[PDB]
RNA sequence: UCCACCAAAGUUAUCGCUUUGGUCAAUUAAUGCAGAGCAACAUCCAGCAAACA
DNA sequence: TGTTTATCCCGGGT
DNA sequence: ACCCGGGATAA
């Protein structure tokens, strides 16, 4: 049978035994560091050779072995067996050592001692290579297109033509036609010529641009040609031949000031990243063992650290053929447990036929994928006097994300924000050697504090991020007790109160003491305080009763408890993942509820004019989820389904101008024409019993219903929407 | 009209008994919930619930049988039940009412009034009044402080129905 | 780069519109749900500050 | 895009 | 002398 893998999310608090928690913190917090350097150092090398001689053939260096050697060079260990070294390994080590001293001096890095690191580099480095390939596939072709757009000077020509036609006073239709023909057809011809490795027609590009195309083509071999007459497809099919071409394209883009994009992937996040903890890694690093661990003893060794009796570790899946193979991933807070069934040893609704289309009578639900509203769903049986409509907005799905962003931004210490601002002042995606060195120096200067701040969950914390800070308990309008921003609990029996009349401060001090006592009893708060701190806090609370008026005890308690404000960023990421999963489940449940299990989904494509190729719209992602839940899904053309009035097929137009709701665009454009509201140009609607108003999504779904009816009756798309 | 009794101990020393008579006819749901909690037949009850809050001349409070600090408690019908009615007013001392965080947030916690509370009318449900042991109520109140903290630990040692 | 959800009315299938009533686990918590079975996770990166009409 | 597990040599310590 | 790491390589 084919190999398949499943993953289960868990927390270290639930599955990991306490005795072996601290060593893991030492492992991950180290690995995430080395891996980061394993990226930067690599790029450093690629900048020292290419900057000196572009003829350097670094394409061979893009392999897992080179990344493994780079990772090992950052680890100090006893000398090994030089006789068994391979020639490729010798060359890689010599190349690394050529710049090792310079890179260490620039980054102020010291070789970290880590025995048995060989078994670790094989995993993380395997991902590093994956970063180099996929990234190119994700950015090469598109970026190439952008360069062409800059080579053709598309924007300048469009602006000049727009000004000329405004002087001539042409209408919108005429201007758009003139552009789409005169300015685009030559651009399409040039793009096709570049795609088929052919120089574009002379006269469409100036010398300063033809030289760029010639230089870009010089990178490839004389006899090499793009597979299937498509450079875009060739890049995906044979990425190995475009690394040098991709680097040259990035250099040209930087020369032309295109939007920055990282040619060489780099790990910039300071939060510890997930790493794979293999049985061997567990044996040699977590268990601190000093002998071989075979497969037979693999499960026995694993059981000494984690509780295999938990619900997550046991078998799962149909016939329970998926078994846990002693391999998992973790970043020190969250854990992804992997299970596998194999050993570890190495269609558009318009194209449906009658027999298919006519089976959904009364079951089709038309979905408009709004840019702001993720889905606007209307059942084909909906009536004007009996609405059957649902709305799923992107804001609802991003509620947790925005909440966590606000929490992170509000709780950011002054030092941390200053360091982040200083670091961001240095360009990172640029391939310039000097700028990269400056960025490395800045990162080395700021890491000492950034890693400490973002590693507060597991790493030691000694900096006073909140000096001279006073925190007092407060209760919101919903009877929730907060310290400064931490949630303590909900006092559901707090509303009954007399007329306050704050006659004495001692009563307020007693209330503060009661709130402190309530807070200290919480399970999720006590565990965050060590025994000495808890005893000191209890002593201060006792003293407060003797001297309630004095604020020194409150200040001391606040200073002691200041540690609580350090956000558990990894816990925040885990909560975000859980919230996303729960929101998807909620969407599925709501769809099944308000429309029933018989709902059949019809989804639009885009609001832009008609296109007949890839067009990588984001909706392609969402469709993956719905089909996995059992909802039939079909596509319907949308390019012209929002231009005509459903009532009488007349033209629709935006008529209401409202203040711009987007804060970053208000100053640049205080008022904008409403997009979600439309009116029909025909005035006879008033006789039916002003113009008839419509919502963009409502009109789109009505047009989709009309198209579906036309397909059912005549098996052809309406000419109006064609 | 169900009648219930509590035997109260402070720091392990019994202090007396208090008897409440409920308004089953006018407030059936709240009275039934209070009776069920007192009996403890469903598996939980006020038995051992501390008097975590006592404001002298204002109120006594209790019924937190899961945290003992005012954050716990749950009714037999679930975590919350809608407010029943406000046909009774806090016009006399010794009236028993349900504690809540706001409109339609009644749980299992309860409070006993010691003075007229006209301002509480229309916001809390009253479902019974003290028929005996008001002296014990005053004795318990004397151990409280304006901030609500009690000078000594006070718990409902026993609860039952007559 | 701020914006939780449902319903009545201005209102005609009326908007990042307006006036009301209802919804809540709040959360720096928990692997999630059903009522013992199910559930892809991670590095890079596009998110938007618009890369292809 | 990926989801590890064995074998061999020699320098050092008892 | 003889056994125990620890790196390196390989499928
Ligand atoms: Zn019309």
């Amino acid at each position: 049978p084919s190999k398949r893998v499943i993953t289960i999310k868990t927390t270290i608090k639930g599955i990991w035994k306490y005795d072996y928690r601290q060593p893991l913190y030492d492992l991950v917090h180290t690995t995430n560091l080395l891996v980061t350097h394993t990226y930067a150092f690599t790029k450093y090398i690629f900048l020292k050779e290419l900057a000196t001689d572009e003829n350097f053939a670094f394409n061979e260096l893009i392999t897992k072995d080179f990344f493994v050697e780079v990772f090992l060079s950052l680890v100090s260990a006893k000398a090994g067996n030089s006789e068994r070294l391979k020639d490729t390994t010798k060359r890689y080590r010599s190349l690394i050592g050529k710049h090792k001293d310079a890179y260490f001096e620039d980054a102020k890095y010291t070789p970290i001692s880590l025995a048995y690191a060989q078994q670790i580099a094989l995993y993380e480095c395997a991902k590093v290579q994956t970063a180099y390939f996929n990234n190119m596939k994700a950015h090469f072709g598109n970026r190439l297109r952008a360069l062409i757009n800059k080579l053709f000077k598309k924007k300048e020509k469009v602006e000049s033509l727009t000004k000329e036609m405004e002087a001539n006073n042409f209408s919108i239709k005429e201007i758009k036609q003139a552009i789409r023909k005169n300015v685009y057809q030559p651009c399409n011809q040039v793009k096709l010529a570049i795609t088929k490795k052919n120089m574009p027609e002379s006269g469409l590009l100036d010398d300063k641009s033809v030289t760029q195309l010639n230089e870009f083509f010089s990178m490839y071999a004389v006899d090499y040609t793009f597979q299937k007459e498509s450079i875009f497809y060739d890049v995906v099919a044979n990425p190995e031949k475009h690394f040098k071409a991709f680097y040259k394209l990035a250099q040209l883009s930087e020369a032309y000031e295109v939007k920055p994009f990282a040619c060489f992937p780099l790990r910039r996040t300071f939060i510890p990243c997930y790493m794979t903890v293999d049985s061997k890694i567990l044996n040699y690093h977590i268990l601190k063992n000093k002998k071989v661990l075979k497969m037979d003893e693999k499960f026995n060794a694993w059981g000494r650290v984690v509780n295999l009796e938990r619900k997550a570790f046991k078998s799962q899946g149909c016939k329970k053929t998926l078994h846990f193979q002693g391999t998992l991933e973790t970043d020190g807070v969250g854990v992804s447990i992997l299970k596998q069934n194999t050993d570890t040893n190495r269609k558009y609704i318009e194209k449906l036929e009658d027999a298919e289309l006519k089976q959904t009578l009364g079951k089709c639900v038309l979905m408009d994928p709004g840019r702001r509203d993720l889905l606007y769903c209307m059942k084909e049986t909906s009536r004007a006097d009996k609405k059957e409509i649902m709305i799923f907005t992107k804001n609802d799905r991003s509620k947790c994300s925005r909440h966590f962003r606000r929490l992170r931004k509000l709780l950011q210490p002054s030092q941390i924000r200053e360091a982040e601002t200083y670091l961001s002042g240095f360009a990172t995606k640029s391939v310039n050697m000097e700028k990269f060195v400056e960025y490395i120096q800045a990162r080395a200067s700021v890491k000492d504090i950034l890693y400490e701040y973002y590693g507060n969950e597991t790493a030691k914390s000694i900096t006073e991020f909140y000096p001279e800070s006073q925190f007092d308990f407060k209760v919101d309008q919903k009877c929730n007790l907060y310290y400064e921003n931490l949630f303590v609990a909900k006092i559901r029996g707090f509303y009954p109160q007399p007329e306050h009349e704050p006659n004495d401060i001692t009563l307020k001090s007693h209330m503060y003491h009661t709130y402190l006592q309530i807070m200290l009893n919480q399970k999720h708060i006590s565990e965050r305080l060590n025994s000495e701190k808890r005893r000191k806090i209890e002593d201060l609370a006792k003293a407060i009763l003797e001297q309630p008026h004095e604020s020194g005890h409150k200040t001391t308690i606040s200073s002691l408890l200041g540690k609580l404000r350090l956000l558990p960023f990894r816990k925040m990421k885990f909560s975000t993942k859980l919230f996303s999963d729960n929101n998807d489940r909620k969407l599925v449940k709501n769809i099944k509820k308000k429309f029933g299990a018989d709902a059949v989904l019809v989804l639009g494509n885009w609001s832009a004019p008609n296109t007949k190729y890839q067009d990588p719209t984001r909706n392609k992602g969402l469709r993956r989820m719905l089909k996995k839940n059992g909802f039939p899904l079909y596509l319907i053309d949308e390019f012209r389904t929002s231009s005509f009035c459903p009532k009488c097929e007349s033209d629709l137009e935006k008529f209401k101008v409202i203040p711009n709701p987007r804060p970053h665009n208000q100053e640049k454009q205080p008022k904008v024409l409403c997009h979600g509201l439309l009116r029909c140009k025909n005035m006879s609607c008033l006789e039916q019993q002003n113009q008839r108003l419509w919502n963009r999504d409502q009109a789109a779904v009505l047009n989709f219903r009309k198209i579906l009816n036309c397909l059912r009756e005549t098996k052809q798309r309406p000419p109006l929407f064609s | 009209m169900s009648q219930v009794y509590f035997d109260v101990e402070a720091d392990g020393q019994p202090i007396g008994r208090v008897v409440f008579k409920l308004y089953n006819d006018i407030v059936p749901k709240t009275a039934e919930n209070f009776r069920a909690l007192c009996t403890g037949e469903k598996g939980f009850g006020y038995a051992g619930s501390p008097f975590h809050r006592v404001i002298p001349d204002f109120m006594l409070q209790g019924g937190d049988f899961t945290a003992g600090n005012g954050t716990g408690g749950k009714s037999i019908y679930g975590g919350k039940f809608p407010d029943e009615n406000f046909k009774k007013h806090h016009d006399r001392p010794g009236l028993l009412s349900m504690a809540n965080a706001g409109p339609n947030t009644n749980g299992s916690q309860f409070f006993i009034t010691t003075v007229p509370c006209p301002w509480l009318d229309g916001k809390h449900v009253v479902f019974g009044e003290v028929v005996d042991g008001y002296d014990i109520v005053k004795k318990v109140e004397s151990l409280g402080s304006p901030s609500g903290a009690t000078k000594a630990r006070i718990v409902v040692a026993k609860s039952g129905e007559l």
